[PDB]
DNA sequence: ACGTACGCGCTGTCCCCCGCGTTTTAACCGCCAAGGGGATTACTCCCTAGTCTCCAGGCACGTGTCAGATATATACATCCTGTGCA
DNA sequence: TGCACAGGATGTATATATCTGACACGTGCCTGGAGACTAGGGAGTAATCCCCTTGGCGGTTAAAACGCGGGGGACAGCGCGTACGTG
C-alpha cells in the first residue's frame, strides 16, 4: 500500500514553505556568469564587486514575484488555475510595458 | 574617513517612543535610505514649485504647500499641524 | 543647539547647510529646514513606531526588514505614498485567492 | 556560451510557488527566461552607461542603486 | 514511471443589447443693455539672510564588558562478563 | 547443570569553563552656533481694464431618451486525453 498525495497538495504546502522564507531561490554562479555574459558584449574586460549580484537577482527576485502575483491574477481572471503564455504577455503589457 | 548617517537620531526617537525594542543595521540603513529618498522628494519638490512662482527664495511656504500636495491628508494635515507647530514654537 | 528650544531631534544646521549646497535656490529661509526636521522627524517616529508595533507582533526585540515591510504595506497611507520602493529582505505578504482553496 | 540555460526550471517553478501559481504550463520557463533577458538587458546596459561614465572598470552597488533610481524602482538595502 | 483530471472541443439554450422608429429636452438666438472684481503693471519702502568671521562641541571611532552559543569533565547508568552457587 | 550476583566497560544527559558578537561608554577635529555689515528681493499699495456676467420670456433645431424585434453570441453541461502533479 503506497502513500502517494492527490494533485494539487503538495503545491499549497510549497506556497506555505517558500511564502516563510525570505532566501533566494537563484543560485549565485549561474547568475554570474549570466551577468558575465551579458557584460560580455556591452564592455570588454568588466570587473564585477561582491556586492551588487544580490542587487540584481533581488530585484529581479521580487519584480518576477509580483510579476507571477499579476499574472496569477490575470489566470484567475480566465477562471482556471493553470498560467498561460497570453496570461504573461497580457500582464506584461497591461503593466505599461 | 567620514561618512554620515542618521543611526543616533532614529535611535533617540526610538527611546521616545518605545525604549525596548532594538533596531538592526539593515532596517537602520533601509531608514537611512528612506530620509534621503524623502529629503529629495520635499526638496525637488520644493525646487520645482520655487520655480514655478518665478522666485528664487525657499521658504517654510514651499515645504508646506510641498508636503501638503506630495502626501495624503492625514500625513499633510498631522505633519503640517506639527511642522507650523515647531515652526511657531521656534520663532 | 537650536533642535532642543525647538522641540527637533534633527539637526538644522545640516539640513540647512544641505539645502545650501545642494543646488535649489538662491535664497534659503530659516523655517524651511526647522519644517523639513518637523515632517521627517514626524514622519521617521510613524515608521518607527508602526515597525516597533509589528515587532512586537511576532514576539521580537529587534526589528527586521519583514517588520518593517508588513509595517509599510499593511498601511494604505505608506502603500500609497511608496508603491515603487522594493524593500530588500522583506518578503511578500501572505495573500492566499479564495478560488485556489 | 549560452549561460541564459543556467536558472533551472524547479527554480521558475519555485518562483511560481512564490506568487501562488499552483499549475504551470510548458512555455513559462521560456517566457519568464526572455522576460528575465530582456531585464537583464535593461538594467545591465544602464550599469555599463554608468560604470563608463565613471571612469572605473569595477561595478559597484551605488552604479545598481542609482541605475535604478532613474527607472522609478528605487532599490533600497545594499548601497542606498 | 505512473496518473488523473482539468483545458479544450462540442452542443443546446436563452436572453440582451443593437437597429430603427417615435418622443422629449438642451441650447442658440432676439430683446434690452448695463456693470464688476481680480490679475496686471508700475511704484515704493524695509528688513532677513548671504557673507565673513571666530568660538565651541559631538558623533564616528576605539575599547570594556556581558549575552548567547559552544565544547568538554562527570556522576551515575545500562549491557557484559566472570563467578560462585543449590 | 540452571541460576542469580558483584563488579567492569562502555553512554548520556548534566553542569562548567570558553569562544564570537553586539550593546555601552570615553574621546577630540571637522562639523555646527552665533555676532555683525550689506541690499536687493519680498511685502504693500494705486489705478486699470478687460473679459466676464445677471435674469428670463418665446421659437426652433439637433441631440438625448424611450420602445420593441430578434439574432447571434454569451453561457451552462458534458465527454476526452494528454500534460503536467507526485513519487
Amino acid at each position: 500500500k503506497p502513500h502517494r498525495y492527490k494533485p494539487g497538495t503538495v503545491a499549497l504546502r510549497e506556497i506555505r514553505r517558500f511564502q516563510k522564507s525570505t532566501e533566494l531561490l537563484i543560485r549565485k554562479l549561474p547568475f554570474q556568469r549570466l551577468v558575465r555574459e551579458i557584460a560580455q558584449d556591452f564592455k570588454t574586460d568588466l570587473r564585477f564587486q561582491s556586492s551588487a549580484i544580490g542587487a540584481l537577482q533581488e530585484s529581479v527576485e521580487a519584480y518576477l514575484v509580483s510579476l507571477f502575483e499579476d499574472t496569477n491574477l490575470a489566470a484567475i481572471h480566465a477562471k482556471r488555475v493553470t498560467i498561460q503564455k497570453k496570461e504573461i504577455k497580457l500582464a506584461r503589457r497591461l503593466r505599461g510595458e | 574617513a567620514r561618512k554620515e548617517t542618521y543611526s543616533s537620531y532614529i535611535y533617540k526617537v526610538l527611546k521616545q517612543t518605545h525604549p525596548d525594542t532594538g533596531i538592526s543595521q539593515k532596517s537602520m540603513s533601509i531608514l537611512n535610505s528612506f530620509v534621503n529618498d524623502i529629503f529629495e522628494r520635499i526638496a525637488t519638490e520644493a525646487s520645482k514649485l520655487a520655480a514655478y512662482n518665478k522666485k528664487s527664495t525657499i521658504s517654510a511656504r514651499e515645504i508646506q504647500t510641498a508636503v501638503r500636495l506630495i502626501l495624503p491628508g492625514e500625513l499633510a494635515k498631522h505633519a503640517v499641524s506639527e511642522g507650523t507647530r515647531a515652526v511657531t514654537k521656534y520663532s | 543647539s537650536r533642535s532642543a528650544k525647538a522641540g527637533l531631534t534633527f539637526p538644522v544646521g545640516r539640513v540647512h547647510r544641505l539645502l545650501r549646497r545642494g543646488n535649489y535656490a538662491q535664497r534659503i529661509g530659516s523655517g524651511a529646514p526647522v519644517y523639513l526636521t518637523a515632517v521627517l522627524e514626524y514622519l521617521a517616529a510613524e515608521i518607527l513606531e508602526l515597525a516597533g508595533n509589528a515587532a512586537r507582533d511576532n514576539k521580537k526585540t529587534r526589528i527586521i526588514p519583514r517588520h518593517l515591510q508588513l509595517a509599510i504595506r499593511n498601511d494604505d497611507e505608506l502603500n500609497k505614498l511608496l508603491g515603487n520602493v522594493t524593500i530588500a529582505q522583506g518578503g511578500v505578504l501572505p495573500n492566499i485567492h479564495q478560488n485556489l482553496l | 556560451r549560452d549561460n541564459i540555460q543556467g536558472i533551472t526550471k524547479p527554480a521558475i517553478r519555485r518562483l511560481a510557488r512564490r506568487g501562488g501559481v499552483k499549475r504551470i504550463s510548458g512555455l513559462i520557463y521560456e517566457e519568464v527566461r526572455a522576460v528575465l533577458k530582456s531585464f537583464l538587458e535593461s538594467v545591465i546596459r544602464d550599469s555599463v552607461t554608468y560604470t563608463e561614465h565613471a571612469k572605473r572598470k569595477t561595478v559597484t552597488s551605488l552604479d545598481v542603486v542609482y541605475a535604478l533610481k532613474r527607472q522609478g524602482r528605487t532599490l533600497y538595502g545594499f548601497g542606498g
